[PDB]
């Protein structure tokens, strides 16, 4: 019963793409590659890289959005239940839910807490993510020195995969997770393309909509994420990068 | 390079303010902002060449006005510099001990 | 922490290599002489060590090679340093001092 | 002319997995790698890697 084994997967990629709101940048490149895959033999040496590339590109969520609890009266409870104080962050969140409640559709942001260690910096995001109910994440960046985690490789290399952030986004089907970089100031200096130079293109509030990971180079919208960053002291950060983000002081 | 505080005030009221207002949806009426309050924010807080930080300030006040509409009581905020102290919180720079004669 | 595993020969980080050798989920890892970790010319390991040493969040330890968070809550880390001054303070917070 | 390069190499791992009580999370990742093995050819750079 080997009823079209090479087509079922092509169909599969159809189905997974049916429901999605495919960006216009993608929908040409995808299906043309599915055609190109339909030309070549399943055992063709390229086929297992291409089958991976589609498998990524078909799989990473495209525009699915998680509508959040909106009434703030109930937000107070969950916002208070697991931490005490930190009132200014409570107010900023009140602002965020208010504004995002105002112009309909959801919108992202960036923020950057800092203060004494053990204040609860790492301890809030789990609460915040529980508040909005958008999916949580955490990602320490301390001492990192390899941009590939944010980018991936060229796909010529065996086993190249898109940057880790995309792996998260695959792992969280909504298109708008609460990504959480952490301990930014202790990020390492790789002496050859250190990450802070990369990070600025990501963290620019305006350019983020056209992030282009080197692996699959088509631009991705990323405005809906609400990044958060942390550091125990706010001196190591390069001047523009410190400008880029709000500096709440826990 | 550079932006003198007067020029920055002009740019803001005519470019930033409308820009951020269309980006945040607040009615032109509902969130009135005097040039005076902005003058205070210029004299006391943003004294540097860049424009972004001022953008952060206008957003902060617009944000606080949005929440106060979205769940407060007033149908419009009306910020006057005496009110400002709570919205911007503690001033960073200290006003000079302006002696008279 | 290993490497991305897309590199030709990459193999997982030390602790995991330590753990495969000893089938327990609760081996007695014994870091030694913390004061004299290298510094000042490449990515300091202490920046990474926080990921290991967080009392609670270590349960989702995340290795470059194997991305999956690695619970190690049962482990009993131990660290030695003849004087607990060279250690930056935030790292010194995580772990109770004891004075022979 | 091969023994453990496609199915049996998969199985001995599968049987090996049983005694361990894995978190379901990594188990799903493992199941993905297992399917990706089955799709993969018995002899490839990706195969020996993965
Ligand atoms: N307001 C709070 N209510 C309850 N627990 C709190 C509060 N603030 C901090 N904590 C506790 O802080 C502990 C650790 O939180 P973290 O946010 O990890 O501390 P930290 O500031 O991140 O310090 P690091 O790890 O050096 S950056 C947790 O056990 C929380 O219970
Ligand atoms: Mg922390």
């Amino acid at each position: 019963l080997e009823k079209d084994d090479k087509d079922a997967i092509e169909e599969k990629f159809r189905e997974r793409l049916k429901e999605l709101v495919v960006p216009k940048h993608v929908m040409d490149v995808v299906d043309e590659e599915l055609s190109k895959l339909g030309l070549l033999d399943n055992h063709s040496s390229e086929f297992n890289v291409t089958r991976n590339y589609l498998d990524w590109l078909t799989s990473i969520p495209w525009g699915k959005y998680s509508n959040e609890n909106l009434d703030l009266a109930r937000a107070q409870a969950v916002l208070e239940e697991d931490h005490y104080g930190m009132e200014d962050v409570k107010k900023r969140i009140l602002e965020f839910i208010a504004v995002s409640q105002l112009r309909g559709s959801t919108q992202g942001k960036i923020l950057c807490f800092y203060g004494p260690p053990g204040v609860g910096k790492t301890s809030i995001a789990r609460s915040i993510a529980r508040a909005l109910n958008r999916e949580y994440f955490r990602f320490s960046v301390g001492g990192m020195t390899d941009v590939a985690e944010i980018k991936g490789h060229r796909r010529t290399y065996v086993g190249a995969m898109p940057g880790k952030i995309i792996q998260c986004l695959k792992k969280t089907k909504t298109e708008n997770p609460l990504i959480l970089i952490d301990e930014v100031d202790k990020i390492g200096r790789g002496y050859q393309g250190d990450p802070s130079s990369a990070l600025l293109e990501l963290l620019d509030p305006e350019q983020n909509a056209n992030f282009l990971d080197h692996y699959l180079d088509v631009p991705v919208d990323l405005s809906k994420v609400l990044f958060i960053c942390t550091a125990n002291v706010t001196d190591t950060i390069p001047e523009p990068l410190r400008d880029r983000m709000e500096m709440i002081n826990v | 390079s550079g932006y003198v505080a007067q020029e920055k005030l002009a740019i803001a009221e005519r470019y930033l303010v409308p820009q951020a207002r269309a980006l945040c949806g607040l009615d032109e009426s509902k969130a009135k902002l005097s040039s005076d309050v902005l003058t205070l924010l210029i004299k006391q807080y943003c004294r540097e060449s860049g424009v972004r930080n001022l953008q952060k300030q206008v957003e902060k006040v617009l944000r606080k006005s949005a929440y106060k509409i979205v769940s407060g009581e007033a149908e419009s905020v009306e910020v006057t510099p005496e009110n400002l102290q709570d919205f911007v919180g503690k001033p960073v720079f200290t006003v000079e001990r302006m002696y008279d004669v």
